[PDB]
């Protein structure tokens, strides 16, 4: 199997930016879907972004449509999520998940999840 | 007076270690024995010369292992086996077969296209199925019989595995190609396998043509019901249409029934179709229905996907037309009996497809009191008491299946002839043993029953039993008897050395009626199940809750004997949809061993000499008692 | 727009039929006698089930065949490229890419594309992709038809990629098929020459020059393979059969009587065992009988010593005078008996010691005092005119059978032998009896010398050159010929032997009887030596070596009587005349056959059906009527048949029409196809209970265009009976293409695809002077011409534009001069796109790959890389619209002609 470890999180200001790095256990090659998911306090786990196996296709949620950019490096077994123009409504635990490629915008086709990392965007 | 006896196999092999057991009956003191093996019709050459001494501590029971060297038209060759006990010479001319073992040929696939490569291995084993180092000649010939490639390998230090390959040219004939191999020392024994050469692509699904019964009852008004099953090679059901047509086959003439052509839908991977009894009778020119008994039926199905992108043809042939879902065979029952002693019938019951039938009650007519049940091996034992008379014993056995009417029952008749004794004297020896699937680790209780006169039974104090396995002497021992013990039980340990079967021949000797030296013998053939001597299993070395993906790494687990060389092959199951013939199986290996058995009969003989010869043994003594000469390599034909 | 195939699909390429041909050794330490080896394997690209078979061989356990282990490899979504085994060059076929959707309740929207290959002619070109979007319902599949035409022979490759919308799932399949030339494989016999070096050829060698393959039906530029079959012809040297042992059963005799009577009964038993041991007929005679007669031979030797006189001589009684003949005959029988039984050798040498001291005059003559009571055993020596020379030869033969056994015992034996041989040579040329020359013909050939004339008199005294005969009892002549056979076998001559043995066998003399002592002993001692030394077969030993100029080595083969290489085939792809040198003894056959591609009818298509497919625009956007008429070509109506109908891209059949066809009496449309949705239904099968052979059975249904497409691929219809897919017939239909064939230009079995554009589509205003120079100065651009259109020969297959070369701006590989004409070819679909007008001028450049015919009649093809630009006349440049173009063209010419292309 394969497990994941999320890093790159921390505390940031309201307007700034930060990128989250997802480290994979085994070779991420041949894995069709690599998605990022988040769960805000008091809310449900929602979809953020998926990336193709080769990286040529992506999907984003409407709330973060033109503000986040997902990328992957199949040679380094790494997934990234560059977060720009942050909003106080983006405070959540960010989870990195491995998928099968089918229905990449839902969590029902992801069987290998990560520990998650806290990204707190304060209004101060 | 002492009688010296020697026993060897009926047929001796070249470069194979044969065993010769030497006995000194009714003797005191040490007996030096010099065994020599000479040629024939001459005696100039000394092929082997071993020495031994029969000590009274071992009750004058010892063996000598020799090996005929392979220094060597179209006729038999013989040797002179000669053992000189002290000054008494006891010799026997023995038939010799020019075989150095078996050859098994494995091809990676059953069918090939022009331009592809045939990867094939040849396994070189001897008569004990153990690997040997011999020079093997290999041929690849086209359908026209023209050998296109000839090789000559040395399996020495190869662990009996000869890997080979051949590139099929593009300009080449289609049909059945042969791979033929034989030993250099025994070029008269050729082993062959076939592989089809054809232009094809691999199909995407397989078709299974399965009748509801593996036969057709001629009086079944429902006709022959068949279920057509189609599913993809990766394990998914097929949707399409099936074209099914039936035919009747008498020997090697196939007669198609055009009225039986049906077009059935294949819904959810399955479809059913019936050959009605009227169509069968009308198509074979309306004869009396009993004339069709003995002929077979074949079914040909053609399944086409609804998309039309792929189609597959399948055929199920050899569906016999019978008056009884059962067949009775006496091929495992002795054909000779001993008057006055019980006769053990070995009734073998099979389904019409040849498989052994389970839990089928059988009974002898005229008795109605002796009724047995067939075990998992399809055999049922029926011990019946016989009159002390020289009359022939005609036996008719019928099945007594409850759910089956008397018309659909099976029957078969055999005759057993009385064992002829020397001078019409009535001293016999019976070996009885239960017949069920015997496996290593079990103990076999062999019963030694003695029917003889009470004025001489005190002279018999031991039986001499010999065990024949794979044409060699495996174990020879003594079963002690005390005066008054008409029955003694020999608990025999069944180890893996008894695979696939063995013969137990025993004999007692005495000086009885007119002071004449009398030897009385008996033998029985005991079948053991069957498995590998060692073991070999291939399975998954990973969890595999996942279904693997093209190109995915997979861990394979191989469990076997220490120091064994495992050779592998991975074949697409679409290959077998095109051709599934000439595949190496353990059952085919045991078929080769039993066909090479030098014993011809499941029981005793007409006299004491017939008992040894039928079990594949020679007997020779200084008192003139000996077996008849054997000069034919094959068994007598019934 | 989004190309979904951007998924970076690496197509599946590994349908190996078998793999994992590996050898592993269980070296790991065993746990309870079982070693477990873990093995990492990489599964191949096939989507199927693999059957892995393992066989183990063990020093202490033997051979074991494991039960098969299966591994199933699958995906949810995947392509199955149903590719045929082979395709004929330039024949249009329809392959099927089947896309599978095993999602449980998700309907997929897939973008599938057939990738372009210059080896094929399809809708995919170098500037246009054959992409389409299909819908696959869950747990279903859809067959995507692709129409292609292979253009070059060999192993050619077809690749199909697919990627699903709104899911990150993609797949690709890249399989290959064989492109075989329009002919049919055929084999012809080049030569059948029988090899016999001792009957053909000279000086013991036979040279046979083989002519190259004499084909005259071969498709040009195709491969041929010549198979050389050297095969020895076995014969059975000829040798005469042995006498059947059933006729010799009466020779087993219990010897009894006195000194002469005991030898009479001992003779037929010793000579029978001797002859049966040599011929090994005991199996067909009774192996048990051999020991009983062996005891009768011992019984004869035991009772003959009772009449051995103390002087080491032999007589009838112990009080009878010794004989020179009887003593010499006991030596003759006891010597031949040593090979089977022996007791005492000093008895044999003691008789030879007496045979020289008392009965050897220094003249070398053996004289008989004649105490032989039985004149029966004497044989031919009795009633002989030259009884003195015949007896010297009889005793001399007895000394030789005992010479190898009494060489050290009797040291004076070689002296009497030389003396006896001296007496024979002198009076050998004076004998007139055939018996004397025969027994003294074996007496001087045995370890002796017969002079040239003596050998001539021995061979010329054989009447009819097969037998020795003289007036007298025939037992004398049978005995004589038996002596003459032992002489011909002692001289190792075998050209006079066959007719001699044949006569002995036709005599049908089986020994035994009265006075048969000599006749029975000699006729089976001679016939035993014939079986002891003989050349069953005719000694095949051919050393045949073939010298081929196709290679730098000579392959030889020793065709012994050995069965290892009775026949040996030698394939040679090169078709050249080679030499076959064959020498040695025996006969052999040489077979030379060449396989080749014979040009015939490509008439192999539609050999069992007539098929007429018409598509008519008879009156939701577009609606046409597809009519299919078929007829079986047999004497009777055909059985159940299949109509495999394929829709042209963007069309689907009318559902109500199919339901009315399914209600037909002789038709069947499966419920599966009727319940299918209107869309994603591009294939259909109409089953026919029968198709008439007398009339055309016609069905028709409407097809609607539910999706507008820029390029419509021609649909197809395929007819075949259920029992033979090979005997099919496919017709293509397409509004506005000839017989459903894709556009191609063929000439002399060489076609090039014509589905390209037509020409480089760059506009005349978007191109600049620098852009023209950069394009034209490429090395790929071979020719750059200014032309003038003279004539436009319109045709239905392609339009021919005859151009006059006005100026050679850049001369290519074609030497064309100003004023000459070259034909420019373009398919008729480009007639409206090119808009060429006669007497107008054009700037044209293109690739050297667009040349067509031969150099004397070289044609140009207007392909996707051909530049065709209108060149306005000098007066036309006075307009302001043409000012830009004329400034470019006039400058383009001066820059190319005067200064050329740098780099």
């Amino acid at each position: 199997q394969v497990q994941l470890v999320e890093t790159g999180g921390g505390l940031v200001q309201a307007g700034g930016s930060l990128r989250l790095s997802c480290a994979a256990s085994g070779s991420i090659f041949s894995l069709n879907a690599m998605g990022w998911f988040r769960q805000a306090p008091g809310k449900e786990r929602e979809f953020v972004a998926t990336i193709n196996r080769s990286g040529g296709r992506t999907y984003y949620a409407d709330s973060v449509k033109g503000r986040f950019t997902i990328s992957r490096d199949n040679g380094k077994n790494m997934v990234y999520l560059q977060m720009h123009s942050l909003k106080p409504e983006d405070t959540a635990i960010y989870y990195c998940a491995a998928g099968t490629g089918w229905s990449p915008q839902t969590d029902n086709e992801y069987n290998y999840w990560g520990q998650g990392t806290q990204v707190t965007v304060s209004s101060h | 007076s002492p009688m010296y006896s020697i026993i060897t196999p009926n047929i001796l092999r070249l470069e194979s270690e044969e065993t010769m057991v030497l006995e000194a009956h009714d003797a005191q003191g040490d007996v030096p024995v010099t065994v020599t093996v000479h040629d024939f019709p001459g005696k100039k050459l000394v092929l082997s010369s071993e020495k031994t001494v029969l000590t009274p501590a071992t009750n004058h029971m010892g063996n000598v292992t020799f090996t005929i060297p392979a220094n060597r038209k179209g006729r038999n060759k013989f040797v002179t086996v000669q053992a000189t006990f002290g000054t008494q010479v006891v010799e026997k001319v023995v038939l010799v077969s020019l075989q150095s073992g078996y050859l098994f040929i494995q091809t990676d696939k059953t069918i090939y296209t022009p331009g592809s490569t045939v990867l094939y291995r040849i396994f070189t084993v001897n008569h004990k199925l153990l690997p040997v180092g011999r020079t093997v000649m290999v041929n690849i010939e086209n359908p026209e019989g023209i050998p296109v490639k000839q090789d000559s390998l040395s399996s020495q230090n190869q662990l009996g595995v000869l890997p080979l390959s051949w590139d099929i040219p593009e300009l080449v004939n289609m049909g059945q190609w042969k791979i033929r191999a034989y030993y250099e020392n025994s070029p008269q024994q050729v082993f062959s396998t076939e592989f089809e050469v054809k232009e094809y692509v691999l199909p995407s699904f397989e078709v299974i043509v399965e009748p509801t019964e593996k036969f057709y009852y001629i009086y079944n008004e429902k006709g022959l019901e068949v279920t057509i099953t189609a599913r993809f090679l990766y394990g998914k059901k097929v949707e399409g249409t099936a074209f099914v047509i039936f035919g009747i086959q008498d020997g090697e003439q196939r007669i198609s029934l055009p009225e039986s052509l049906k077009r059935i839908p294949i819904e959810d991977g399955s479809g059913e179709v019936v050959l009605s009894r009227k169509v069968l009778l009308d198509g074979v020119q309306n004869p009396r229905a009993e004339d069709l008994v003995g002929k077979s039926l074949y079914v040909s199905a053609t399944v086409i996907l609804h998309s039309g992108s792929d189609m597959v043809q399948a055929e199920r042939s050899g569906i016999p037309i019978v008056t009884s879902p059962y067949q009775i065979h006496f091929t495992k029952t002795p054909k000779y009996f001993k008057p006055g002693m019980p006769f053990d019938l070995m009734v073998f019951v099979t389904n019409p497809d040849g498989s052994p039938a389970y839990r089928v009650p059988v009974a002898v007519q005229g008795e109605e009191t002796v009724q047995s049940l067939t075990q998992g091996d399809g055999v049922a034992k029926l011990s019946i008491n016989t009159h002390p008379s020289q009359k022939p014993l005609s036996i008719t056995v019928r099945t007594k299946k409850q759910e089956i009417s008397e018309a659909e029952q099976a029957t078969r008749t055999m005759q057993a002839l009385p064992y002829s004794t020397v001078g019409n004297s009535n001293n016999y020896l019976h070996l009885s043993v239960l017949r069920t699937e015997l496996r290593p680790g079990e103990t076999l209780n062999v019963n030694f029953l003695l029917r003889m006169d009470r004025a001489h039974e005190a002279k018999i104090r031991y039986y001499t039993y010999l065990i024949m396995n794979k044409g060699r002497l495996l174990k020879a021992g003594r079963q002690v008897r005390e005066p008054g013990q008409d029955l003694v039980v020999l608990p025999l340990s069944i180890t893996t050395d008894f695979i696939p079967s063995f013969r137990l021949v025993a004999y007692y000797t005495l000086i009885g009626a007119s002071g004449q030296r009398e030897v009385v013998a008996d033998s029985v053939w005991v079948d053991v199940k069957d498995s590998c001597v060692g073991s070999l299993v291939v399975k998954s070395g990973q969890s595999e809750d996942r279904q693997p993906v093209p190109g995915q790494q997979m861990t394979l687990k191989i469990e076997g004997d220490h120091g064994a060389r495992v050779v592998l092959v991975a074949v697409d199951k679409g290959v077998f949809v095109l051709n599934k013939k000439n595949k190496l199986t353990q059952s085919k290996i045991w078929d080769v061993v039993e066909k090479a058995d030098i014993g011809c009969t499941p029981g005793s003989g007409k006299d004491y000499a017939g008992v040894f010869s039928d079990a594949g043994l020679t007997f020779t003594s200084s008192s003139g008692q000996q077996t008849a000469q054997r000069a034919e390599l094959q068994c007598p034909q019934p | 727009e989004d190309i979904i195939a951007e998924e970076n699909i690496v197509s599946r390429s590994e349908f190996p039929e078998s793999w994992l041909w590996n050898v592993e050794d269980l070296k790991e330490p065993p746990k309870n006698g079982i070693s477990t080896k873990l093995m990492n394997i990489f599964l191949k690209d096939s989507i199927t089930t693999w059957e892995i078979l393992a066989v183990s061989m063990s020093d202490k356990k033997g051979i074991c065949v494991a039960d098969p282990f299966e591994v199933t490899v699958m995906q949810d979504f995947f392509i199955d490229l149903r590719l045929p085994y082979s395709v004929v060059r330039n024949e249009q076929v329809e392959i099927r890419a089947v896309l599978y959707n095993y999602r449980q309740n998700q309907e997929l929207k897939v973008r599938v594309e057939l990738l372009h290959n210059p080896a094929f002619c399809s809708l995919a070109t170098t500037k246009r992709r054959h992409q389409q979007t299909v819908t696959i319902p869950p747990k279903s599949s859809l067959s995507v038809p692709y129409v292609i035409v292979p253009l070059k022979t060999g192993l050619q490759e077809v690749e199909v990629k697919a990627a699903v919308y709104h899911h990150f799932i993609s797949d690709g399949v890249r399989k290959s098929l064989k492109v075989v030339p329009e002919g049919i494989r055929m084999n012809k016999t080049v030569a059948v020459r029988t090899l016999d070096p001792e009957r053909l050829g000279r000086e013991g060698v036979q040279k046979e020059d083989i002519p190259p393959a004499d084909l005259s039906d071969q498709v040009p530029d195709t491969e041929s393979e010549t198979r050389i079959l050297l095969q020895g012809t076995p014969v059975a040297q000829m040798t005469e059969d042995a006498v059947d042992a059933e006729r010799l059963k009466h020779l087993i005799v219990t010897p009894s009587g006195c000194g002469e009577e005991n030898m009479i009964g001992m003779t037929p038993t010793v000579i029978a065992v001797h002859y049966l041991d040599e011929t090994e007929q005991w199996e067909k005679f009774g192996l048990e009988k051999r020991q009983g007669a062996l005891e009768l031979i011992k019984k004869g030797y035991t009772q003959q010593l009772a009449f051995r006189q103390p002087s080491s001589a032999f007589a009838a009684f112990v009080k009878r005078a010794p004989s020179t003949w009887l003593t010499a005959y006991v030596v003759k029988v006891f010597s031949l008996a040593v090979n089977l039984i022996a007791i005492d050798s000093q008895v044999l040498c003691g008789a030879v010691k007496w045979l020289i001291l008392e009965k050897q005059k220094p003249d070398g003559v053996f004289q008989e005092d004649a105490p032989v009571i039985h004149q029966e055993m004497i044989g031919g020596l009795r009633n002989n005119n030259e009884k003195d020379m015949a007896l010297t030869a009889f005793v001399l033969i007895s000394l030789q059978e005992a010479k190898d056994i009494c060489e050290e015992q009797v040291n004076s034996l070689p002296g009497s032998i030389t003396k006896a041989g001296d007496f024979l040579e002198a009076n050998y040329m004076n004998l007139q009896r055939s018996y004397t020359v025969a027994i003294a013909g074996y007496a001087l050939a045995q370890m002796g010398r017969l002079k040239g004339p003596l050998l001539n008199k021995f061979l010329t005294t054989a009447k009819d050159k097969n037998r020795w005969e003289d007036p007298g009892k025939q037992l004398y002549n049978v005995e004589a010929t038996s002596y003459a056979l032992l002489a011909l076998l002692q001289l190792k001559d075998f050209d006079f032997v066959p007719p001699v043995v044949r006569w002995l066998n036709e005599q049908r003399y089986y020994g035994g009887g009265y006075g048969s002592t000599q006749a029975t002993f000699m006729v089976f001692q001679a016939l035993a030596q014939y079986q002891k030394d003989a050349p069953d077969h005719q000694e095949l030993n051919l050393d045949v070596s073939l010298q081929l100029p196709s290679r730098s080595s000579k392959i030889t083969h020793r065709i012994h009587w050995e069965s290892a290489s009775l026949l040996r085939s030698e394939e040679t792809k090169e078709n050249e005349g080679f030499t076959v040198t064959a020498e040695g003894k025996g006969q052999g056959t040489l077979s030379v056959v060449t396989m080749y591609h014979a040009k015939a009818k490509d008439q192999l298509t539609c050999n069992k059906f007539d098929l007429k497919v018409t598509i008519k625009p008879a009156p939701n956007k577009n609606t046409m009527i597809l009519e299919i008429c078929t007829r079986y070509r047999g004497d009777q109506d055909a059985t159940m048949s299949i109509l495999d109908i394929s829709m042209m891209t963007g069309f689907a059949p009318d559902t109500d029409d199919l339901k009315q066809l399914a209600n037909g009496v002789d038709r069947y449309i499966s419920k599966y196809e009727l319940d299918k949705a209107f869309s994603d239904r591009n294939t259909l099968i109409i089953y026919l209970d029968k198709v008439s052979h007398s009339e055309d059975d016609c069905l028709a249904f409407k097809v609607h265009q539910y999706f507008n497409v820029e390029l419509i691929q021609p649909g197809a219809v395929k007819v075949y009976a259920y029992y033979n897919l090979e005997e099919s017939c496919t017709r293509f239909y397409h509004p506005e293409k000839e017989d459903g064939k894709l556009n191609k230009l063929c000439r002399d079995e060489l076609c090039r695809c014509a589905e390209e554009n037509c020409f480089i589509q760059k506009s005349d205003d978007k191109v600049t002077l620098e852009e023209r120079l950069d394009k034209a100065c490429e090395p790929g651009v071979d020719y750059v011409y200014k032309t003038r259109l003279v004539k436009v020969q319109l045709s239905n297959d392609f339009d021919e534009y005859i151009m006059a070369i006005e100026q050679t701006i850049k001369s290519g590989s074609d030497e064309v001069q100003v004023g000459q004409q070259r034909t420019f070819i373009s398919p008729i679909k480009c007639r409206e796109a090119l808009k060429l007008e006669e007497k107008k001028h054009y700037l044209m450049w293109g690739l050297s790959s667009d040349f067509w015919g031969e150099k004397p009649n070289l044609s140009y093809i207007i392909g996707k890389d051909t530049w065709v630009e209108h060149w306005p006349e000098e007066d036309e440049c006075q307009d302001e619209e043409n000012q830009k173009q004329c400034q470019d063209l006039g400058a383009f010419t001066e820059s190319m002609v005067v200064f050329g292309c740098p780099n």
